């Protein structure tokens, strides 16, 4: 359900066992989980200016 | 059989900052 568009790559994060995405202060999504895979990957904005 | 070996007290405490959960998952 959650759409978007962005760059995917590996961070560092460690979740907890029932957590599914994160936000930030200004609360953006920044991080999912893959429901096949569970691995920790951030969110980051496309190129723009 | 009725067997209603329990009373009531009604004492409480007040030291207890337990009531605390997680309301969803961010």
């Amino acid at each position: 359900g959650l759409t978007g568009t962005g760059v995917l790559t590996k961070s560092n994060k460690k979740f907890l066992p029932f957590q599914q995405f994160g936000r930030d202060i200004v609360d953006t999504t920044d991080a999912v989980r893959d429901p096949q895979t569970l691995e920790i990957l951030d969110i980051t904005p496309c190129s723009f200016g | 059989q009725c067997v209603n070996l329990i009373t009531t007290t009604q004492s409480y405490t007040n030291s207890f900052t337990r009531g605390v959960y997680y309301p969803d998952k961010v």
